[PDB]
């Protein structure tokens, strides 16, 4: 049940794999290196080598050794990217890592001079939602409004009044039997949420 | 394919004619977002992705960008910046059997709701209780997939429909899937109006010192203006500059 | 979190009744819903169950060849039709479902519908007969005699509503003639025969038969 | 088909007392899958346990459930007024999903003898032909009587129809109506009609007759 298939210390291998609306983005940069104990320090931009359009749920991941690395994670982040005069990343802000970066990111600046700068606004988040309505689940009159057994003329066209009772009007707009589903003012798929006093039909 | 399983084609290096698809009446749904249906043979396509299905006709309103349903949620999800087209046609007398069709089947449960271009094709059994399904059907315990039983007595609300959905990267980067526009030679050092993989402007195209990398097609200024191309048939990069000018 | 069922139903022997069942406050695109019967003073009669996604059957074999259950999503409601019915198919019929929330559904069958009775037989539309059980001649017994009368039931009230205390209303018998027989007594101090009217009111809806028989000591 | 029998038939049992219930199964089920139904006469059912230890949302926390495998049990703490009704066991993991028969959970009470009182046939039934004889016991308990027609000392049977309520809400006594139809012409054959009554209550059976016409 294959659906795609395709084929092609002293080096530094780097590579980034994201998931973006189903196609899966494989970048990488490999760059020559003379360090055994850690990561070396320094910058180097990633090129896009592949994208994968596989629609696959990716949650989990592991590596593969050849028997006789460092592993991150990525964050929605905004960095602030130097390109220099021959087209190649040179350097990179951070906005979220410290507020000097903030500074920098603000400024849209390397290089921040002496003084104070206004850089953002502090907003505290909320912790939980309360949904509030009047605790009254009856049934609407819909079945013997829409299903009657006859209607009136246009000329003597009939009003009735619903009210103290709870409707769903989804599975009416999930409905074929409805010919034409017109809404004006308010749109016809978020109908559940909202809470109306003097309804008539 | 059945829905849950929506078969994805990719292309590459061929020249199409929309036009005679626009002006086709078998197709009952031909809609585009992002680029105009009849503007179609100016911009050469870049990326290209043609994925189909078959749903039954009161499902084709859920092919939409921001839409909510079965096929939607469960079955195929549409981003909501999605740039492509959507096209549908009545395959009633191809995938309708009488007494129901078997081969077409759909998602029908599913914890949460899909990923955009996400595609679900597991059989585990759906569990709706607390207690855990061990492969067995039952109470709180259903097979995850549906059949559609198309029959050509149906309503045409409850017919068969094949639905094609092509989604493309207009001008982003290097095309492949062009269109049917025959080119010209490219005049240097000149003020020309060019079109390159149809971005357009007026400019002189001039040689260039810029070292583009194989994946880059064009260069944008500080105004985020085009300023290079790199030209689709001699891998060389020219620098677009405005066909110079002052105040006079 | 609702379970509404269809009225009653009255029908000759060989034709088809469908049960409606209703659901309402969960997701019922997600549930199952299950038919029960239950005739009149006997058990629970387990009959089958259907899953409401996939419309999926499995049934009782006592009722395999009868009764078909099936649903219909767009109305939210699902159905049970029973055909060639008889004598024995009259009973109440319940349906169950447990209620669901968008993803998750109850462990149990914990909602349930008001019961659809349904009557069958050969019998014909009756009034009743109301005849009076006068007190023989402290405490004295008297009463009124609901006889022949089709279908069921029939309501009896003393006094219209007053007189409850020492009140027995029996439930009824069907007769071998195909008609049900009724017996409601009230016990009242012998004193007051002379001077306490006492009239039962006897009520047939299925034959709108109102009776207000009084009864007297001899 | 798994067959599920409940226990006892009737639970006379006062109120304020500890009910325990039995629910056998006829092979070995999961305990995940077996439910207790309360329903009282003229009333939908109404879960109380689910997972066999589970109790359901609104029932009081006095009700209680064991078991495993084949043998299940339903405890009640302290009977309530508005506990007693009909309790159904119900498997639901094999198909068929089979109920119980069902179990009755009476008030009990001091063994009291029927009050007995015979009703001649009324005259206006007399002109259609056909004559009822009722005999009503009364008040009494336990449920079970005996009820015997005897027409000129002859013993009648295959032309009697008994009803008898349920226990009463107010004394817990049962009352029953013991009816006797002949044609007007076997009515008028003969001019003794009585009821003989056989009850726990009563030290000796009673009879209770009248003269026709008299
Ligand atoms: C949908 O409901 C499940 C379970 O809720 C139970 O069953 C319902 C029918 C209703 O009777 C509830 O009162 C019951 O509690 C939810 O699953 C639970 O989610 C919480 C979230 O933290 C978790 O702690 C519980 O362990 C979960 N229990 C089970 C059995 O899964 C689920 O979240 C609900 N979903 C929505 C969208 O409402
Ligand atoms: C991809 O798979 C993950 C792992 O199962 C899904 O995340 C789970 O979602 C369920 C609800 O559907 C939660 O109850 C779990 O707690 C989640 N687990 C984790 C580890 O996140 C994820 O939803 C799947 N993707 C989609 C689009 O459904
Ligand atoms: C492959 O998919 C088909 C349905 O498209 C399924 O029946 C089959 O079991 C799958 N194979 C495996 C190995 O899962
Ligand atoms: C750009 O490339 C040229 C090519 O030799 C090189 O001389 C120049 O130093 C490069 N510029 C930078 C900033 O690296
Ligand atoms: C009306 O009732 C019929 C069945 O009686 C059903 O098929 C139809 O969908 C209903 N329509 C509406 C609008 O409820």
């Amino acid at each position: 049940n294959c659906t795609f298939e395709y084929v092609s210390f002293k080096n530094l291998r780097e590579f980034v794999f994201k998931n973006i609306d189903g196609y899966f983005k494989i970048y990488s940069k490999h760059t020559p290196i003379n360090l055994v104990r850690d990561l070396p320090q320094g910058f180097s931009a990633l090129e896009p080598l592949v994208d994968l359009p596989i629609g696959i749920n990716i949650t989990r991941f592991q590596t593969l050794l050849a028997l006789h690395y460092y592993v991150g994670y990525l964050q929605p982040r905004t960095f602030l990217l130097k390109y220099n005069e021959n087209g190649t990343i040179t350097d990179a802000v951070d906005c979220a890592l410290d507020p000097l970066s903030e500074t920098k990111c603000t400024l849209k600046s390397f290089t921040v001079e002496k003084g104070i700068y206004q850089t953002s606004n502090f907003r505290v988040q909320p912790t939980e939602s309360i949904v509030r309505f009047p605790n009254i689940t009856n049934l609407c009159p819909f079945g013997e409004v829409f299903n009657a057994t006859r209607f009136a003329s246009v000329y003597a066209w009939n009003r009735k009044r619903i009210s103290n009772c709870v409707a769903d009007y989804s599975v009416l707009y999930n409905s074929a039997s409805f010919s034409t589903f017109k809404c004006y003012g308010v749109s016809p798929t978020k109908l559940n949420d909202l809470c109306f006093t003097n309804v008539y039909a | 394919a059945s829905v849950y399983a929506w078969n994805r084609k990719r292309i590459s290096n061929c020249v199409a004619d929309y036009s005679v698809l626009y002006n086709s009446a078998s197709f009952s749904t031909f809609k585009c977002y992002g680029v105009s249906p009849t503007k179609l043979n100016d911009l050469c396509f870049t990326n290209v992705y043609a994925d189909s299905f078959v749903i039954r006709g009161d499902e084709v309103r859920q092919i939409a960008p921001g839409q909510t349903g079965k096929i939607a949620d469960y079955n195929y999800k549409l981003p909501d910046d999605f740039t492509g087209c959507v096209i549908a046609w009545n395959s009633n007398n191809l995938d309708s059997k009488v007494g129901g069709n078997y081969n077409y089947l759909y998602r029908l449960f599913r914890k949460s709701n899909l990923k955009p271009f996400e595609r679900d094709i597991s059989t585990e059994i759906y569990q709706a209780g607390s207690t855990p399904c061990n492969g067995v059907e039952g109470f709180n315990c259903y097979f995850p997939l549906q059949s559609y039983g198309f029959q050509p007595t149906n309503g045409v609300g409850y017919q068969p429909y094949r639905v094609v959905v092509l989604s493309f990267e207009l001008l982003h980067a290097p095309a492949t899937v062009c269109g049917p526009k025959k080119s010209t030679n490219l005049v240097k050092n000149k003020c020309v109006n060019f079109n390159f993989n149809g971005l357009t402007g007026t400019g002189v195209l001039t040689e260039s010192n810029k070292k583009f990398l194989p994946f880059q097609q064009f260069g944008r200024d500080i105004a985020d203006t085009t300023d290079a191309v790199r030209d689709p048939q001699t891998l060389e990069i020219l620098d677009i500059t405005p066909c110079s000018f002052g105040g006079v | 979190v609702q379970l509404v069922q269809s009225g009653p139903e009255v029908k000759k022997p060989g034709t088809s009744v469908k049960v409606s069942c209703k659901a309402s406050g969960f997701t019922f695109t997600t549930s199952a819903v299950q038919w029960v019967r239950q005739a009149r003073g006997q058990r629970l009669e387990w009959i089958g169950w259907i899953v409401v996604g996939s419309g999926n059957t499995n049934y009782a074999q006592k009722f395999q060849e009868r009764v078909t259950i099936t649903r219909d999503m767009s109305t939210t409601t699902a159905y049970m039709e029973l055909s060639s019915l008889r004598s024995e198919d009259t009973a109440v019929y319940f349906c169950a479902a447990p209620h669901c929330n968008s993803t998750s559904c109850y462990d149990a069958f914990d909602i349930w519908g008001q019961g659809t009775m349904v009557t069958v037989s050969s019998a014909s539309t009756k009034g009743p007969s109301v005849f009076p059980l006068a007190p023989s001649s402290g405490t004295a017994a008297l009463g009124c005699l609901v006889k022949d009368y089709f279908p069921e039931p029939v309501t009896v009230s003393w006094n219209s509503g007053a007189l409850t205390s020492g009140v027995h209303t029996f439930p009824a018998v069907l007769q071998s003639s195909g008609l049900y027989s009724l017996s409601s007594v009230v016990t009242v101090p012998s004193s007051s025969l002379g001077t306490q009217t006492y009239i039962c009111n006897v009520n047939h809806k299925p034959s709108n038969t109102k009776v207000d028989k009084k009864v007297e000591p001899k | 088909d798994i067959q599920m029998t409940q226990s006892p038939g009737t639970l006379s049992l006062s109120p304020g007392e500890r009910a325990t219930l039995s629910c056998r199964a006829s092979q070995s089920v999961s305990s995940s899958y077996l439910a207790w139904y309360q329903q009282k006469p003229g009333q939908a059912p109404r879960l109380l346990i689910y997972g066999a230890s589970s109790r359901a949302t609104g029932i009081p926390d006095r009700f209680s459930g064991s078991g495993s495998g084949t043998d299940f049990t339903l405890t009640i703490s302290r009977l309530e007024p508005e506990d007693f009704g009909v309790y159904y066991c119900q498997q639901y993991g094999s198909s068929p999903w089979t109920f119980g028969q069902g179990t009755k959970v009476e008030i009990k009470r001091t063994v009291a003898a029927p009050s007995v009182f015979i009703f001649p046939p009324s005259d206006e039934q007399l002109k259609s032909g056909t004559a009822s004889v009722v005999c009503l016991l009364n008040n009494f308990y336990p449920r079970e009587a005996k009820v015997q027609w005897k027409v000129d000392n002859a013993l009648q049977s295959g032309n009697s129809q008994e009803s008898v309520t349920e226990q009463d809400s107010k004394d817990s006594t049962y009352s029953l109506s013991s009816t006797l139809t002949l044609s007007k012409a076997d009515y008028e054959k003969h001019k003794v009609y009585a009821c003989e009554v056989t009850h726990q209550g009563l030290s000796s059976p009673v009879t209770k007759s009248f003269n026709r016409g008299e």
